[PDB]
């Protein structure tokens, strides 16, 4: 707790390329776990519609599947579009 | 002096743009004033054969509009 | 494809043949068993590619990661025959008949 | 009398701010940026070339150079 | 078809280049001229001899590392997946052992050259 | 209408080839306190095409010992390899679109150090061997750390696509997010082209001339210009990745004549380090690249790959 | 441009003729270039791209190293090209002589089954998704990092181990 | 005749080519090669005639013989004169090179580097100055301006 300051201090002085090789390494294992936007990565992949969405018989239980696009039900993106 | 060095360092300035901006130009003169058309998946390639092929004269930059219906 | 991939089978047999009759240099013999791993690949992504399997393609990736591995370890032993007998020569080999 | 050209041991301790400092020039290359300094001065330096065979170089009354035999 | 073109047209201009710079010159062969060059004496022997590789090591380490550049170029398309944690741990992890390799090497002297 | 148009790539590019040998010649000039070439035409303007001239009608040189097919195929190889990686560059569309134009020009990278080595092999001298034992030696070095910095600044764009970088930088350059990068990817060209403090297969001080020591006339000409026009590709390369030029879809003439004073002033800059520093050892240009820039390439490759992720800045795969 | 794609595999089948008949591992390493470069075409033909570019990839610093160790420790005086020696200069070419023989052969008791030279290009692509968007190779390759992890987790064990498989083979 | 006109005017701009890039070997004996070292330096800067050193003598065009060439160096000296691909020149500088100069009657010394290969131009002095070497050089251009080879073709 006391050697390692001199230790730290050393290596900074005469080998700041590994000093900053190790900073980066575990800065980058850190940053995913706090920032509040790690959630939204994989959601906006989510949210890209590359196949077409097929449409699904309505026999008449589906309250909650919206039957014209312009309806407002389903999935939204406003999320998004204020991101 | 060191601007005796401008005169082949402006040379090899009018020689690099030659290729940009005659390839920028090339492409609007064989594709009917437009960017000549990317495709990088094979979506936007069907849409270039279909429209060639409602075109006319078989060239897809010949785009019809709402006077063709 | 089917003139393809026999045009490929026999190549890798052109390669097992070159890797069953050896010459002098052992450094030539693991040339020939990168000729195998080379229509090895081929093949199976021509294969993958021709029925549309993109979740076969992980596989071909894989073979070249495990060729590399056996070209070093191959490499890494000609060093040592070379060490020892100055060549890579395959006849220098055979002490251990007895 | 004699001098050090390349002694400087009196070790001193590295501080933060000096080891801040080593890390700098280790990582931003500033004696290199020094030397590169140094060449675009002497781009922007008038060259010392003369224009031969219309400009010569100077010499003194004493050159020593081809013979010849002289007269009264 | 078009790089087909641009690259035959390439190899087009350095074959002729290649023709003209043999058959325009006026040449004139010897045995003294066409001789090896070797500051100005004559060979001690052949340059075909072995020639020690003093980084022979670093050579076949060139080619597991070579690999692993195989095993990250696909990152673009991944980060395309809804399975991000899954994607990005696979990434910290193949990346990290590829260092801990590389620190192992370079603290077994592997990274240094043969004496 | 596309054969003109490799008329209007190859040939201007050829001509910006030789004056940079003019360029060269004078800018280490003036840096050395003297004019450099000026009397072969006003201000030299003639010089390049005097020694184009004159190599093309040097004897050209067929040593006895030497083996003629890779002899005469490494100098051809050379120069088609310098010229096609151009076909890809966007200024600002390319003459020929590629999906993965970045391995493109990675790949034909590559394979153009084979005419360093069949070249400096087939000389069948040992000061040529021993230069073509260090192209061997100095891609090692870079070849791994080039790689996956290109990877890590291309997670910023979203593909292998030379002309998406142009819409990644539409309102600021990739240098900012990425100097670290920038910087290491710098010296990597250095590397690549062999050039100062890095021209280690050639060397003159060392070897004599290294590869290409038992070539004359023609065919050494052809290493040259192979050698000139790479280190324009290589600036202008890095003119796109990292110094973004001004897109205006209105205005692609904008973008071209900011792209070229970006290269122009980039390739001065692998002049002006020719004139400034000693060169290196080869042993230490590898431990350089393994035991310097590597380490902080795989960290900032997983900088870069977290990045994205927990800025939900992931860019778009179109 | 209907024979394309069997030029290509004829070109690679040569390849590895010359590379079997074994001259200077220089010239061994020399063909795998042309091979991998190719093989190359071939994937690229068939719709691939990322997969083509890596094998080429891949064997350019292969022949690479190759090529430093042939100079160091397979090298000798006169080293052996396909000219080199009348024998194996005989099989070269008798080796090509077999290909234009086993082809016409084969195509004339079959005319579909293995070689069908009167149908070469119209059996190259079978299906395509006309209005596709996510079909690159990359994309299967990349399924790695997600759904068959457990290829990359061999992958990268196999090279990790290989470190220090090597360092302890070559060590003093 | 139109042709042996045009003969003239291709073969100026053959010579023009050579004389406007001559490369030298580099290549010094003695003190007379720090002189050339000179004439390279800013003063002068030959660089600024088309004139470059390089050191194969594969690429160079000009042997410029600056120093003693003593016995033991001769065959040497030929060795790389003969390696020098053709149009190549030789200018013969400094006293030693010139007739062995201070050594002429040394038992190790070769009396004029004109008796290994064949010389172009003599320049004088123990050492010349940079600009008469420099001189020297420039009559060299001016010997192949006044090449005639292409002409001479033609009336064969
Ligand atoms: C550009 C160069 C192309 C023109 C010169 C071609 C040389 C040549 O092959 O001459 C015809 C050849 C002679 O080749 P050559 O050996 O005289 O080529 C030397 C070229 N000159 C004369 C300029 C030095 O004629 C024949 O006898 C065979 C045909
Ligand atoms: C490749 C491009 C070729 C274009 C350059 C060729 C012209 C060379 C002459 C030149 O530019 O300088 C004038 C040169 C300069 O003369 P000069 O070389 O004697 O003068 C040099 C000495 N100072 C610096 C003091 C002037 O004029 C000539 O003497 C040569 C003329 C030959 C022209 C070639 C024939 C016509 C082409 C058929
Ligand atoms: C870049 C390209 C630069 C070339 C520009 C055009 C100039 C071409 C002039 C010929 C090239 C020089 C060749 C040479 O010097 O040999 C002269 C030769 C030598 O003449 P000769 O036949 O009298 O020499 C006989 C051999 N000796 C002297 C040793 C006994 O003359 C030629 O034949 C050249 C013919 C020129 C015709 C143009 C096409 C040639 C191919
Ligand atoms: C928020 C999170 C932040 C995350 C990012 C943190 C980034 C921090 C900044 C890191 C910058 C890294 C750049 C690379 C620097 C480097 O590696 O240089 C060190 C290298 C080693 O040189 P060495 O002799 O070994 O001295 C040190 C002893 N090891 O020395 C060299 O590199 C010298 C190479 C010089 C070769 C000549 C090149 C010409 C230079 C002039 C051109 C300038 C443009
Ligand atoms: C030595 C000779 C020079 C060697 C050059 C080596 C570099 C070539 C690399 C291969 C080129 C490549 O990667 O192919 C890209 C392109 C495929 O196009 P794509 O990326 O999918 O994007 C548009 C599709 N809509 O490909 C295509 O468009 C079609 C395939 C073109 C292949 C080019 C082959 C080069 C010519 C070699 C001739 C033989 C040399 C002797
Ligand atoms: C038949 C046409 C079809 C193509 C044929 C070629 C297929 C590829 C074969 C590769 C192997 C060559 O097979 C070759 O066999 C010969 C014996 O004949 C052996 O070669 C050995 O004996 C021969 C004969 O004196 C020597 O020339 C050679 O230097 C020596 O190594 C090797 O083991 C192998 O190099
Ligand atoms: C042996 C070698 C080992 C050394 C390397 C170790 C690497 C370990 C890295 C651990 C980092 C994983 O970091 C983890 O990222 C994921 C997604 O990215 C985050 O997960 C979050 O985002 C995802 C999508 O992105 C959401 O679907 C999820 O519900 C949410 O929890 C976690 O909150 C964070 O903890
Ligand atoms: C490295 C060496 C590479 C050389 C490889 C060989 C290149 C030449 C390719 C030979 C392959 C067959 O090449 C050609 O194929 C076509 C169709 O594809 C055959 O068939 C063609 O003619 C037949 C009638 O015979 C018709 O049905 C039709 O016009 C077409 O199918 C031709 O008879 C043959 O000439
Ligand atoms: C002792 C030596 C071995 C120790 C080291 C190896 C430990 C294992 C690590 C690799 C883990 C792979 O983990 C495994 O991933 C796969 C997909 O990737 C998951 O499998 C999943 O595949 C796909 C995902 O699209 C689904 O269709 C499938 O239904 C589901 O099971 C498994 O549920 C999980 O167990
Ligand atoms: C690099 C390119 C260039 C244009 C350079 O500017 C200059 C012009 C070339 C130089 C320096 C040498 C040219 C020829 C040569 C080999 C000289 C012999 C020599 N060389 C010495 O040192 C270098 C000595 O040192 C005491 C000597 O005694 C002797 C006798
Ligand atoms: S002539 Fe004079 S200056 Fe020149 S080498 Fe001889 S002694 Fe030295």
């Amino acid at each position: 707790a006391g050697r390692i300051s001199a230790f730290l201090k050393n290596a900074w002085a005469k080998e700041p390329v590994l000093v900053v090789s190790f900073s980066v390494w575990g800065l980058a294992i850190i940053m995913p776990m706090i920032s509040p936007y790690t959630k939204y990565a994989s959601m906006i992949n989510k949210a890209t519609p590359y196949n077409y969405p097929v449409p699904v018989r309505d026999d008449g239980n589906m309250p909650d599947v919206p039957s014209h696009p312009q309806d407002p039900l389903g999935p939204s993106l406003d999320w998004l579009k204020n991101l | 002096m060191w601007f005796e060095i401008l005169p082949g360092l402006a040379i090899m300035g009018v020689c690099l743009v030659i290729p940009g901006v005659s390839t920028a130009y090339i492409h609007k003169f064989t594709n009917g004033g437009k960017e000549k058309r990317v495709a990088r998946v094979q979506y936007q390639w069907y849409l270039m054969e279909r429209d060639r092929r409602i075109s006319g004269v078989n060239r897809y930059y010949v785009s019809k509009g709402l006077e063709n219906i | 494809m089917p003139s393809t991939f026999f045009n490929l089978t026999m190549a890798f047999s052109l390669s097992l043949l070159g890797t069953l009759m050896f010459r002098s240099h052992l450094m030539s013999t693991l040339l020939c068993l990168e000729g195998m791993v080379l229509s090895l690949f081929i093949m199976t992504s021509v294969t993958s590619l021709n029925s549309n399997s993109m979740s076969s393609m992980p596989i071909p990736i894989t073979i070249l990661v495990f060729a590399a591995c056996e070209a070093a370890v191959g490499l890494a032993l000609l060093v040592k025959v070379s060490n020892t007998y100055g060549t890579d020569y395959v006849q220098n080999l055979n002490l251990l008949q007895c | 009398t004699y001098k050090y050209v390349n002694k400087k041991e009196q070790e001193s301790e590295v501080d933060m701010k000096s080891a801040t400092d080593n890390a700098a020039r280790i990582l931003m290359w500033t004696e290199l940026i020094r030397g590169l300094g140094m060449t675009l001065s002497y781009l922007f330096r008038e060259p010392a070339t003369i224009n031969y065979p219309f400009e010569k170089g100077p010499l003194s009354p004493r050159f020593r150079g081809e013979h010849a035999l002289r007269r009264y | 078809m078009n790089l087909y073109t641009v690259i035959f047209i390439n190899i087009l201009l350095s074959l002729t280049l290649i023709l003209v710079a043999f058959w325009l010159p006026q040449m004139n062969l010897y045995s003294e001229k066409a001789n090896p060059y070797e500051c100005g004496f004559d060979p001690t022997s052949s340059a075909r001899l072995p020639f020690s590789m003093k980084f022979f090591l670093v050579a076949i380490t060139f080619l597991l590392f070579d690999l692993e550049i195989a095993l990250l170029l696909p990152l673009p398309w991944a980060i395309q997946t809804i399975k991000t944690s899954t994607m990005m741990i696979m990434a910290f992890i193949l990346v990290t052992i590829l260092s801990l390799g590389l620190a192992y090497e370079w603290t077994q002297k592997g990274l240094e050259w043969t004496e | 209408m596309f054969f003109i148009n490799i008329l209007t790539l190859l040939v201007p590019i050829l001509i910006a080839m030789a004056f940079l040998t003019l360029v060269e010649r004078k800018i280490l000039g003036y840096m050395q306190l003297r004019k450099g070439p000026n009397i072969v035409g006003p201000y030299g303007i003639l010089q390049p095409f005097a020694d184009a001239m004159k190599l093309f009608m040097k004897e050209p040189m067929r040593p006895l010992t030497t083996s003629m097919s890779l002899f005469i195929i490494a100098p051809t190889l050379s120069l088609t390899l310098a010229l096609s990686l151009w076909v890809p560059l966007p200024m600002p569309h390319p003459l020929i679109n590629l999906n993965l134009g970045i391995l493109f020009i990675l790949a034909t990278s590559s394979l153009s150090v084979y005419s360093i080595l069949w070249s400096g092999w087939a000389s069948n001298s040992k000061y040529s061997l021993f230069g073509a034992l260090r192209a061997v030696a100095q891609t090692i070095s870079y070849e791994v750390t080039m790689a996956i910095i290109l990877l890590s600044v291309l997670l910023m764009n979203g593909s292998y696509s030379l002309q998406t970088l142009i819409t990644t930088q539409e309102h600021m350059w990739l240098l900012l997010p990425a100097w670290p990068m920038a910087m290491m990817w710098f010296i990597s060209t250095l590397a690549e082209t062999n050039r100062a403090p890095f021209d280690l297969t050639e060397g003159e001080s060392e070897l004599v001339s290294g590869f290409n020591v038992e070539y004359a006339a023609g065919p050494f000409a052809l290493f040259f210009m192979a050698e000139y026009t790479n280190i324009i590709l290589m600036n202008a390369l890095t003119t796109i990745i990292f110094l973004g030029p001004l897109y205006y879809i209105n205005l692609p003439e904008l973008y071209s004549t900011n792209f070229m004073m970006e290269a122009l002033l980039l390739s001065s800059t692998f002049l002006w380090i020719r004139a400034s520093y000693p060169r290196f050892r080869y042993d230490q240009l590898m431990h350089l690249l393994w035991k310097n820039f590597l380490p902080l390439t795989l960290a900032l490759c997983m900088w870069h790959i977290s990045l994205p992720i927990f800025t939900a800045g992931v860019p778009p795969y179109m | 441009m209907n024979n394309y794609i069997f030029v290509l595999s004829s070109l690679f089948l040569v390849g590895c003729l010359g590379l079997a008949l074994k001259p200077s591992p220089i010239y061994g390493g020399l063909g795998l270039i042309v091979s991998g470069f190719v093989g190359c075409l071939m994937v690229l033909g068939f719709g691939g791209s990322f997969l083509g570019l890596m094998v080429f990839l891949i064997y350019l610093g292969g022949m690479l190293v190759v090529f430093g160790y042939t100079t160091a420790m397979a090298t000798e005086e006169y080293p052996e090209t396909w000219g080199s020696n009348w024998l194996i200069l005989g099989f070269l070419v008798l080796g090509v002589i077999m290909e234009v023989f086993l082809i016409c052969v084969l195509n004339y008791y079959d005319e579909v089954g293995v070689i069908n030279l009167d149908g070469l290009g119209d059996w190259l692509m079978y299906e395509v998704d006309d209005v596709g968007v996510m079909l690159e190779g990359g994309i299967g390759v990349a399924a790695m990092y997600s759904c068959a992890t457990w290829m990359m987790v061999v992958a990268g064990w196999s090279l990790f181990a290989g470190i220090f498989i090597i360092i302890e083979i070559t060590r003093d | 005749s139109r042709a042996e006109y045009v003969v003239t005017k291709l073969d100026d701009l053959i010579n023009w080519a050579r004389r406007s890039s001559l490369w030298p070997m580099t290549f010094g004996l003695a003190c007379c090669a720090v002189e050339m070292m000179h004439m390279a330096a800013p003063r002068y800067d030959m660089d600024r005639f088309g004139v470059v050193f390089r050191a194969s003598p594969r690429q160079a065009d000009v042997m410029i013989v600056a120093g003693t060439l003593t016995n033991k160096m001769a065959p040497a000296l030929r060795k790389v004169y003969d390696q020098m691909p053709e149009p190549r020149y030789v200018v013969s500088m400094g006293s030693c090179a010139n007739g062995g100069g201070y050594y002429h009657y040394s038992y190790s010394v070769v009396r004029g580097c004109d008796r290994i290969v064949p010389v172009d131009i003599y320049v004088p002095g123990c050492p010349p100055t940079a600009e008469a070497l420099l001189y020297g050089i420039l009559q060299l251009q001016r010997k192949i301006k006044r090449e005639q080879k292409l002409k001479i073709w033609y009336r064969r």
